[PDB]
RNA sequence: AUGAGGUGGCAAGAAAUGGGCUACAUUUUCUACCCCAGAAAAUUUAGC
């Protein structure tokens, strides 16, 4: 579009509720795939998006696994891994980032996200019962 | 002091709508 | 899901059915695949079966 | 067969596609490079295929499209080369030049190029006997007092080779907090994996998983295996070793430790001693493992 | 290409996470692919120049097929609508088709 | 009819062409990308009709320009980490309990994964108001769930079908464990 | 079924090997390559 | 009656060869340890 542009855009409604949000110490994202190049491109995408969203992210590569089996005709499965550990992000930032990167999850790539929520002691445990 | 910020709740399709609002119409293509 | 021993009230309280059924409900309480309704119906089936016997 | 117009259109299309890719990836089109092309095409089109050729590639057109359309005469029909009617103008021209050089000289680590490489450079097929004849002429030129120009002309025809002693990696020397120099290394034998640290100065104390070697290795064979590296280079009682081994059995662990400790000791000995240790079979991982 | 180039020169037609370690329902995905290939080859007879590509994103099932330009475009549209709707109601998921017409079969070599 | 890439300008807005994940369209991608092992005195196959380029899970819909534009519009949905929690050291101080929960992204018609019900509660015993006897009793109640090196007690709950139920069960277990460690029975006298 | 389980208390692709091979050999089974 | 029942019986013996399962030790066995202790007592067939 060079002249014909939308005049105004209806931004989605984001209401600041009154409840307190969940806090996450850590958010570890283990993506498993059959191709290393796909996982590398996904790593680039996720890391970049985290950078423009302000989230602190570190990347490492868990060791690959192979499942071999025979019918002699010998078939193979390779699983390669990429681990994206995000740190110090709230509930909403984590939620939106995860929605984005899960909707942009490529083919053959499964995801395992572990979220490490932070909580305070129950009031039943601050003092003993008398 | 740990000031826990407030939850922001958005309707089920907010993220898709924002992403779509980022993208303009394609001039050189027929409709989708 | 964890405390299903309140369905064992109509059974023998100290005989060997108490043993068998307490251990049964211990088994059921560790089942994550069933809902409460199926567990209760299963306990009721044992109720019946022992009552005919 | 590809016409020149086809290649020209491919060149124009490649330029337009390069600018399009630069626009896509956010870089400036003016400074966008071929390494950038490779990185961007790999990212946009991920591929795990092992064959690098099979992976998607965007290249300059001429790099793929080959060409061997050497025309040997013009519109009038006159051949360009005065030796054309021999059918082997390039080969016989080269032979003529060599003969002239030999006449002039008479008046006054590497290998010979293989037959197929001479074919590729001459862009003409030749038999085996004529390649022998050319190599004989080249050797004759070498025997005479060839000058600098003739030496360069010969060097056009002699390829290179390499060795397998410079590929021996000598680990760097590190320093601990106390200021003691040391060197670290790894070794492998069957399922046993060893990680050794050799100190420059010592009293011959070897600690295997924090345990003295004569206690960790009751069997004399393993102690001899640990002795072999230092005894070979005559440095018994001159170094301290701290090594950690895991997996395998007693003998696999001893062999892995021997390999790791020899690879660490390579840092404190002379290059001659490193080569001797290599030739004794000390710096080579043993690939013999259990078979299915 | 022979089978032993499936990860060297050839790729994979069907792509899904089922076979990965820990992931489940690989057999179900295999049966889905078998039925789906049979039905595509039975619904577009003599049109498919090349095998399908069955991609999966969550529920989505993208059938990226390569077809020819012999049959009239209206029949392509009619068949695309029919097959999408029937497969969506058969697999209970949002199936989609991405036909790519070619003037003729794209030969690689001769064997 | 001719492909529409001829109409695409060299300074056009790329994200508009491929807003979302879409297959490879050689009639829409304005690139002379070739893919394939060439035959003897041959070339890698052109894009038109190339099945291999269509089999790639392409990232044309996610370019750096598109990614930056998307993340610029998605900033509105984000909150801010409480600045007081500058690092871990204050993070296990103000918020001792750590609850780990897992979610799985597969591909298929069913979203159910039985492994998502597991919940892991981790709390350092030094943060619990325990005396010497209570700490001893708690540690030798839990057994292997407590690691001496780390001073961390880890309760893994997977009995209940849901995840909220398992989280509640873990909290309940910790509650009863604290109360029964702070209790001295009759047999406790004969240590 | 359930009755049978109760009285007891009181006391990879699901295809034929060849059909697997054809799909596996043609690249129709994802991630299953030949060693 | 190729259906449903009842009354009795039936539960083998001998070789020559083919195959298979067990224990078969002093460079062994039992205890402690995982290796410096104490007590016991002819044809063939494959394989590198
Ligand atoms: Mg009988």
């Amino acid at each position: 579009l060079h002249v014909d542009v939308p005049k105004d855009l209806t931004k989605p409604v984001v209401t600041i509720s009154d409840e307190p949000d969940i806090l996450y110490k850590r958010l570890s994202v283990l993506v498993k795939g059959h191709d290393k190049a796909v996982l590398d491109s996904y790593e680039y995408f996720a890391v970049l998006a985290a950078k423009e969203l302000g989230i602190s992210i570190k990347v490492h590569e868990p060791p690959r696994k192979i499942e071999r089996f025979t019918l002699r005709v010998q078939y193979e499965m390779r699983t390669l891994y990429r681990c994206l550990e995000l740190e110090h992000l709230t509930g909403s930032t984590a939620d939106v980032y995860l929605e984005y990167i899960q909707r942009n999850l490529p083919e053959g790539v499964a995801m395992e996200v572990t979220k490490t929520q932070l909580e305070q002691l129950p009031e039943h445990i601050k003092e003993p019962i008398w | 002091e740990v000031v826990i910020p407030k939850k922001k709740t958005w309707d089920k399709v907010a993220v898709l709508q924002a992403l779509a609002s980022t993208v303009n119409r394609d001039t050189t293509a027929v409709p989708y | 899901h964890i405390f299903l021993e309140k369905h064992l009230e109509s059974f023998p309280k100290q005989g060997p059915i108490r043993h068998f059924m307490e251990l049964v409900t211990c088994g059921l309480s560790k089942n994550p695949y069933l809902s409460v309704k199926q567990k209760v119906e299963h306990i009721e089936w044992f109720r019946n079966y022992f009552n005919e016997k | 067969t590809y016409t020149e117009d086809f290649i020209k259109k491919q060149i124009e299309e490649f330029n337009i596609g390069k600018r399009h890719l630069a626009n896509m990836m956010g870089e400036d089109p003016e400074t966008f490079t071929q390494e950038d092309i490779d990185r961007a095409i790999a990212y946009l089109f991920p591929s795990g295929l092992f064959e690098k050729r099979a992976r998607p590639v965007m290249k300059h057109p001429e790099q793929i499209f080959p060409r061997q359309r050497a025309i040997q005469w013009g519109e009038d029909g006159r051949p360009f080369h005065y030796l054309f009617y021999t059918g082997k103008q390039s080969y016989y021209s080269l032979m003529h030049d060599v003969y002239g050089m030999l006449l002039n000289l008479e008046k006054h680590g590497s290998r010979w190029l293989i037959k197929e490489e001479l074919e590729e450079m001459l862009v003409e097929k030749l038999s085996d006997l004529d390649y022998m004849q050319f190599i004989r002429l080249l050797e004759k030129l070498l025997t005479s007092q060839c000058g600098a120009a003739e030496e360069e002309f010969v060097q056009r025809f002699r390829r290179s080779v390499t060795l397998e002693s410079k590929k021996q990696l000598i680990e760097p020397v590190q320093y601990d907090e106390q200021g003691m120099a040391f060197s670290k290394s790894e070794g492998k034998r069957k399922t046993a994996k060893a990680e050794a640290i050799v100190y420059k100065h010592g009293s011959g104390r070897i600690k295997v998983n924090g345990i003295d070697y004569q206690l960790y290795f009751p069997i004399t064979q393993d102690r001899e295996q640990l002795m072999f590296p230092f005894h070979f280079v005559d440095r018994l009682g001159k170094h301290d070793v701290t090594c950690t081994v895991s997996g395998g059995g007693r003998s696999a662990q001893a062999g892995a430790i021997r390999l790791a400790m020899a690879k660490a000791l390579c840092s404190f000995v002379t290059e001659d001693e490193v080569e001797w240790m290599r030739q004794a079979g000390l710096l080579t991982t043993d690939p013999r493992v259990r078979e299915r | 290409h022979a089978p032993h180039y499936i990860a060297h020169r050839k790729g994979w037609l069907s792509l899904h996470t089922g076979n990965l370690d820990g992931e489940d329902h690989a057999a179900e995905r295999t049966v889905e692919d078998v039925f789906l290939r049979k039905f595509m080859w039975g619904t577009f007879p003599g049109c498919l120049a090349d095998q399908l590509v069955l991609k999966r994103r969550g529920n989505q099932l993208e059938i990226c097929a390569v077809v020819l330009r012999q049959l009239s475009p209206h029949k392509y549209y009619f068949l695309v609508g029919y097959s999408e709707t029937l497969l969506s109601y058969f697999y209970k998921c949002p199936v989609r088709l991405h036909l790519q017409t070619v003037p003729s079969k794209v030969v690689y070599k001769y064997l | 009819l001719p492909p529409r890439t001829e109409k695409m300008a060299v300074d056009q807005d790329w994200p508009s062409v491929y807003p979302v994940a879409a297959p490879f369209k050689p009639s829409a991608v304005p690139l002379p990308v070739r893919m394939g092992y060439p035959v003897k005195k041959g070339v890698p196959m052109a894009k038109e009709g190339n099945l291999e380029l269509l089999k790639i899970p392409n990232f044309l819909h996610l370019t750096p320009v598109a990614i930056k534009k998307h993340c610029e519009a998605l900033k509105d949905f984000c909150t801010e980490w409480p600045a007081a929690l500058d690092s871990d050291e204050k993070c296990e101080k103000h918020f001792p309990i750590e609850i780990d929960s897992t979610d799985y992204v597969s591909s298929g018609p069913s979203v159910r994964n039985p492994r998502a019900r597991v919940v892991v509660l981790r709390v350092k015993l030094s943060s619990l108001n325990l005396d010497d006897h209570a700490k001893k009793k708690l540690i030798k109640l839990v057994g292997e769930r407590y690691c001496k090196t780390t001073d961390v007690l880890t309760i893994k709950t997977d009995r209940c079908p849901l995840r909220r139920q398992n989280y509640d069960y873990a909290v309940y277990l910790l509650t009863v464990l604290y109360h029964e460690s702070w209790n001295t029975e009759e047999w406790e006298k004969s240590k | 079924a359930d009755e049978r389980l109760r009285i007891n208390s009181l006391r990879r692709w699901r295809l034929s090997r060849i059909v697997f091979r054809h799909l596996a050999d043609h690249g129709q089974l994802s991630g299953i390559q030949r060693a």
